[PDB]
């Protein structure tokens, strides 16, 4: 249930590979994600970070699993505050 | 001393005379700046070689007129007015061109038209080159930018018909590959007696450095002669020998050509303002007349053996 | 069927024969023709790379001239003249006075070529090259006659050339050398490769993007539409040249490059320099003067040259350090003599223009600055006396144009003096007199404006005096500063 | 006595004839020639401006070999290796692995035109191509084999080609596409008039100008000598298109001369952007990559356009704001990642430079300066771990080079993704994607490096398992930072 | 678990091989990048247009071979010492024009052979243009950079052959201007029986697509054939007729002929490593030696 | 009587004519220069002026003379500050 996205996360410069789980929640998502972004070329933030469909203005909820949410492997995601 | 002036509608030289001249006048009226100074020409010592070459062979010529810069051309032609002009006529020669060889037109011409052709046709195109040199002379030493205009564009007819003559001298050699067309032409302009008056009457006019001398001698006495000795006589050789295209083709050509002489009667009026110019142009005419004449005979000679 | 033009072309040009009436010196003389003693056979090999035919130039210029004149008359109405910025009315004017009629020469140049180059080739590509410049005449007679009735100052497109003023001189005394007053191949080495191919293609090009810039989209329309004819005629000098080379002549070549190249620079500074530097408004500025020469003149000059086989000129260093100074003075100098021009200059140099200048040649400020904050401080004053001129400036006895250096805290100015046939000339470059000592004939005898004022030939001898001779015939002919010195109110 | 050219000139491409005993087709077949139907008698007209024969060409090539193997033997002892900037060695490094082996595959290119454009001029001058891209393979495989010795990343002058390396991929997929895939006329729009004309040319001109500033005139003469040559095959997509024009093919002409400017500008964006702005020393510099590609590149494209009754391409506002964005971007992606580069890339953010860089970037701290910020930051603290990846970058499907936008307070960030026969590519800009869907057959099932990564061909699936699938044969073969961090000192 | 390495003293594919590299190694050896991946010649969609050529007309050639690469011009040459050996061959050639124009050559050859000339030596230059074709042809679909370095020199030779031709159809024109030279031989390649064999022939050969028909039918059939038939033979009859330049002319050509015979020998050597490449090519040779023979005797029933 | 020279004022940025007289000093003709240039392009200084021939390391003696000098009409000189 290795599931690869593309995920562009808000101030970084490009959008990156990133294999997360069927089963993680959107806060999952947005943690392992933020592992190749945060600190290392974005400012560590407070505040809730939030995945969508890359460019969508509909927020995933933080609880919903990649698996329920319809996305699909290699599909682009951001992930904002 | 200076004091306030209201703006001008037209040029300072025209202003006093107009309010809105001409596009002609706007555009080719006054241009030759250097006929203001006698002494200098061109913005140069006073006796660099050519402000030599123009003091004697444009300022000194015995043509005498205080006003050469009134001269009008009579079609008052420019550039743009030109273009659209020679466009439809191009049209018209080009549309001719492509029928004709879709007929094989050339095949049809009467038996041994073909070496008439390679004889007395295809090395016109030194005749023509060297109207073509001859004209962009006046044109450089005439003493008015409208006299010069009417060169600048004689030149361009000029090279009009070279080109004409060049492209026939090549289709033809398709359907007559053994005539020597596009091969002999410079050889027969040397060598063939019948060519041999053309081509000494222009080496000499070419040589006529006076704007004046140079101008009677190409447009009131060698231009005519061509029309009524060669381009004449070759139209109707060319119907004598069921060469429909070559008389249609000279049409063409002889509207140039009387365009010519048209702007040169007007010239010649002009100058003839100052009555002392009647015997230098008359002095002229006779003078380089007997060299036209011996020209046109050799030629005619040339055309109508055999 | 039509038969495509390669079939045919060679017979257009071969037009060259053995003369037998007449010698072939005395139908080509070398000081029409300028063969250099080469044999007419050999000149036969001239080869014009960019073909075309009378019937093509006919219908392709007819096209031109239809959108030309369509969009000067569409845009009539557009209020060009009351609602540019005053630097854009002074570049047309400066434009249209110091090319016009120069254009229409350049008829005669070609013409020369026409009549007395012993390369058949030259000769027929000299004809469209005398129909391409009539053109160029014509249109820039036509296009700037509609603002006669808005601007006196616009009456220079045609009166410029018929005039003593003293930037028309220094045109004349340029374009009489290497279009109307020299040999055929000298015309086709010193106009056509070196200035057009070298100089105007460019120019132009520049030109009528600073037109559109401008807003000035008839202008625009019409240089774009005229560079588009440049190369038809432009490239004659190639040929030529590799001719000369093939047959001995790659000195005699040289030094023709050289020297027309020279000669064009001094007069491209004059006139062009303080235009993008100083006339163009700051926010409009994408390059410096320098910047354009380095970038589109000299390195193609450079390429051009070595792919004939010549070499860069001798004096390369010297043009190098000239693009860092030159125009700065000369600005200087048609701006503070400016009721001498028939436009009217911008000072261009409120602190922010002064800042970006300092940028593009670092030291400005502390050279031309030092002089500029004179001028300032007398215009804060209204000392309109003190910068109004008072004498003549001293003027190169090759260019024309005044004798300049480098001021302020850097103060180097070298005038180069010659002692020639019992009479002293000064020039403003160590080129300038080197070009005079290559033809001394063509220049021995000249006299500039203060040589005339000099030997009497100008009274009265006061500024009245010399505006008269110059031509003027209003005090709104004068020249004046562009903005009415609204630039002080920003110091 | 002999003869000159113009009087015999017209008989070296008198060589088309009416084929009988195969048809016309047969003889060019579209698919290799890209005649698109028009007729043989209508190529006759194609006319070559920079004309040149044989003996011209052997004799004027023989002294310039000369020349330029004198040179390098007479400065063999000039240390340049040890001497120059180590900005300057990566740029010799990125410069030879990208172009040395794609000259050679130019060969192929002109090989192409010269057995199956229907135009003899195109032919004979293709001839003449095949011979320069052969001199300019062999020149530029000689010259770098001088430093085999001194650094295994030289060896990449010879194997970048020969490797799935990300940058040698970008460079393939780009010159298999305009140079070795297509049939003889797209070869002669895209490559001669698109690529060389409209890049190279100046690109070495610059290049040669770069090369004597860093004190290294082996590499300028030898750049100069190789520019000198450009325009003999170059010149050959000019007259290409005036003919394709003339004869009701104008939109056809457009769309190549639109996709080759455009995947060109990608990749000349990652190799050469980030060389401009960001490894040639400070003090060095003259003008910025956006002032090179809006004055030297975008204005001579637009004016040699007009010249041909073309038009500018449909992207064009699109490409005047990638030339301010783009490479800064691909600079940034190339430095982090710089392990998986055969150079080693200058990171150019001193505060010296930073201040450069605002200058002719308004806003350029606040986008990008952001990222740098953390990085450099982490460089001070030695966490080093946070300036290497631990991942890979999502990839265009169309230009093999990483999806990008504008980083930091001014974050925009565009995928354009497409559905097709039911699998999902993703590409780094609209003209990109329109790429792709202009000729789907050359690109639908190709598979980018992270879609290799994703089907399982590389193994492990880690960094090291990456390297190693890219080429790379020792652990100084990776790219590393050229001034191994001592920029860092300077930000405090 | 990547090791420390040294530098290498010359390219990784080359360093093994005991021997120090030549020149013509650095520069040649290994360079097609296009046979590395079998089912994705170019870095493109593995079945993109120009793919599917290359796997059909080059990989999947019945001439086979498990290294191409390490095919080896036996004259080594690269474009310098190439460009430096034809420059002087040049410089022949242009000294043998130059002067033997000045002694008016060509107006002492015998009568009538001006016409000769017009029909069989002119109309070469389409022959020497479709060999040039042809050798583009091998070049671009050869599958080892050695091999097809062989064949760029070849097309430029091919050129170089074609560049004389119509010079001297030019010149010879200057001295007997009606005998159609430079006017009729595209009519005559087209329509005059002793050319037809030999434009039967090329047109045929040009459609030869797979790399190893390309070669074995340009090289080992063609261009033997031309020595044998037409160069020879016309230096037989100028000869007779007083022609002294076109033997020494075709002298220089022959030396660029024999040159591409060479290689070619080297490269059936390098292919018959694998035995089944006898019968394969010995195949191509039988199958397209009739249409040369043909050719070669129309050829000569003409100029006899 | 009326004596024309090309004078370069130290500092200024051209050559101008200047007509001065056969009997004026050198500080005289220094003065007569210095009025086109000083206040109008060149900041007023104190110092002495001395003249010289144009790039000359020599000075002409400040009471001298235009007709005393030597100088010929429109040669070239140069004003600038003592030492
Ligand atoms: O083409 C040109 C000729 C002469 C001048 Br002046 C300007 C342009
Ligand atoms: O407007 C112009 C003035 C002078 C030159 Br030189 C070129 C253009
Ligand atoms: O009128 C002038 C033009 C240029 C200079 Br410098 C000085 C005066
Ligand atoms: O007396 C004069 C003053 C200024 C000038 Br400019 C010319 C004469
Ligand atoms: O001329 C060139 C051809 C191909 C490449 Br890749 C670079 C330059
Ligand atoms: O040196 C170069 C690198 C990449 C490109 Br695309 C062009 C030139
Ligand atoms: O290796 C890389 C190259 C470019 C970018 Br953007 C990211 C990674
Ligand atoms: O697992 C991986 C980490 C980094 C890269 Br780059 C590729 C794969
Ligand atoms: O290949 C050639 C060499 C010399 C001359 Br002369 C003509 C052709
Ligand atoms: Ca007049
Ligand atoms: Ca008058
Ligand atoms: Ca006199
Ligand atoms: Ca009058
Ligand atoms: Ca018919
Ligand atoms: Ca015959
Ligand atoms: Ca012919
Ligand atoms: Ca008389
Ligand atoms: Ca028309
Ligand atoms: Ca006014
Ligand atoms: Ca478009
Ligand atoms: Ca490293
Ligand atoms: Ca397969
Ligand atoms: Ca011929
Ligand atoms: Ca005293
Ligand atoms: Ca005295
Ligand atoms: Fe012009
Ligand atoms: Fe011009
Ligand atoms: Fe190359
Ligand atoms: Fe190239």
């Amino acid at each position: 249930s290795a599931f690869p996205v593309h995920a562009a996360f808000e101030k970084d410069f490009l959008v990156q590979l990133v294999v997360v789980d069927l089963n993680d929640s959107m806060d999952q998502v947005a943690e392992k994600v933020a592992y190749h972004c945060v600190n290392r070329r974005v400012a560590p933030r407070e505040g809730v970070m939030r995945v969508r469909k890359h460019r969508s203005t509909e927020l995933f909820p933080r609880d919903m699993t990649i698996a329920e949410s319809g996305l699909n492997p290699t599909e682009v995601i951001d992930v904002v505050f | 001393s200076f004091e306030s002036k209201k703006p001008m509608r037209t040029w300072s030289h025209l202003a006093e005379m107009r309010k809105k001249p001409s596009e002609y006048d706007i555009v080719s009226r006054k241009l030759h700046y250097s006929t203001n100074n006698p002494d200098s020409p061109w913005e140069l010592s006073p006796d660099s070689p050519m402000n030599l070459w123009y003091k004697q062979y444009r300022n000194a010529s015995p043509l005498k007129h205080d006003n050469w810069d009134a001269f009008t051309d009579p079609d008052q032609l420019v550039y743009r007015t030109y273009n659209l002009m020679q466009d439809g006529q191009e049209s018209y020669v080009q549309s001719l061109f492509d029928q004709f060889n879709e007929r094989e037109h050339d095949q049809m011409v009467r038996e041994g038209w073909e070496h008439t052709m390679a004889r007395c046709y295809s090395p016109l195109r030194y005749l023509f080159h060297c109207l073509q040199m001859s004209s962009a002379y006046v044109q450089q030493m005439a003493p008015a930018s409208t006299i010069s205009n009417c060169c600048i564009l004689q030149t361009a007819d000029s090279l009009r018909w070279l080109t004409h003559t060049a492209y026939r001298t090549h289709e033809l050699s398709l359907t007559y590959p053994d005539a020597g067309l596009g091969e002999h032409e410079r050889e027969l302009w040397e060598k063939e007696p019948g060519w041999q008056g053309l081509r000494e009457l222009m080496e000499k006019q070419l040589t006529a450095f006076d704007w004046g001398e140079a101008f009677v001698s190409l447009n009131l006495v060698v231009k005519p002669m061509i029309v009524e000795s060669i381009f004449k006589p070759l139209q109707q050789q060319a119907w004598e020998n069921n060469d429909t295209l070559l008389p249609l083709l000279i049409d063409s050509q002889l509207k140039d050509a009387e365009r010519h002489s048209r702007w040169s009667k007007a010239l010649v009026k002009h100058a003839l303002e100052n009555p002392d110019n009647h015997a230098v142009i008359e002095g002229w005419i006779e003078k380089w007349r007997p060299l036209a004449d011996r020209a046109a005979e050799a030629y005619l000679s040339m055309l109508s053996s055999d | 069927a039509m038969h495509p033009r390669k079939d045919w072309y060679e017979l257009t040009r071969a037009t060259n024969w053995t003369p037998s009436y007449v010698t072939e010196e005395q139908l080509f003389p070398e000081r029409m023709s300028g063969h250099m003693g080469i044999p007419l056979e050999k000149w036969e090999s001239y080869d014009e790379p960019y073909k075309t035919s009378y019937p093509e130039y006919v219908s392709i210029q007819r096209e031109k001239d239809a959108g030309a004149y369509s969009v000067k008359a569409a845009l009539e109405r557009a209020k060009i003249y009351e609602n540019s910025d005053p630097g854009w009315i002074s570049t047309l004017k400066s434009h249209y006075g110091a090319i016009a009629v120069g254009e229409y020469a350049a008829v005669t140049g070609e013409g020369r070529m026409a009549r007395f180059s012993k390369a058949p080739g030259n000769r027929n590509m000299a004809t469209f090259g005398m129909m391409d410049e009539l053109r160029h005449g014509q249109l820039q007679l036509f296009f700037p006659h509609e603002y006669c009735k808005k601007d006196r100052q616009f009456d220079w497109a045609w009166r410029a050339y018929h005039s003593n003023e003293w930037a028309a001189i220094a045109a004349k005394h340029f374009f009489d050398d290497i279009i109307t007053g020299r040999d055929a191949i000298s015309v086709a080495i010193m106009l056509t490769f070196s200035f057009e191919t070298g100089f105007t293609n460019m120019q132009f090009l520049g030109l009528a993007a600073d037109a559109a810039e401008a807003g000035d989209y008839t202008f625009a329309n019409l240089i774009s539409s005229i560079q588009t004819d440049e190369s038809r005629h432009a490239q004659q000098g190639g040929p030529a040249l590799q001719l000369l080379i093939e047959n001995g002549k790659r000195e005699e070549a040289q030094k023709k490059v050289d020297m027309a190249i020279w000669r064009a620079w001094r007069l491209f500074a004059v006139l062009t320099g303080p235009v993008m530097d100083y006339y163009t408004p700051l926010e409009d500025r994408s390059q410096s003067f320098k910047e354009f020469m380095y970038e589109w003149i000299i390195g193609q000059f450079e390429r051009s040259l070595i792919d004939l086989g010549l070499d860069k000129p001798w004096y390369w260093d010297l043009f190098l350090k000239d693009i860092d100074e030159l125009h700065h003075s000369y600005h200087m100098g048609v701006w503070y003599w400016r009721t001498t021009a028939w436009w009217n200059p911008a000072a261009g140099v409120t602190p922010e223009e002064r800042d970006w200048l300092e940028e593009k040649y670092p030291g400005w400020n502390k050279r031309w600055g030092r002089c500029w904050d004179v001028i300032t401080e007398n215009v804060l004053n209204d000392r309109m006396d003190l910068v109004s001129p008072e004498t003549l400036p001293s003027v190169c006895n090759m260019s024309q144009i005044p004798l300049v250096g480098v001021p302020g805290d850097d103060w180097n100015i070298e005038v180069f003096s010659l002692e020639h046939n019992g009479r002293l000339y000064h020039f403003g470059s160590e080129v300038d007199r080197w070009v005079f000592q290559q033809d001394p004939v063509q220049y021995q005898n000249h006299m500039n404006i203060v040589d005339r004022f000099l030997a009497g030939q100008i009274q009265p001898m006061t500024l009245e005096g010399a505006l008269k001779y110059m031509g003027f015939q209003s005090i709104e002919e004068m020249g004046k500063d562009a903005h009415d010195f609204a630039w002080a109110d920003k110091c």
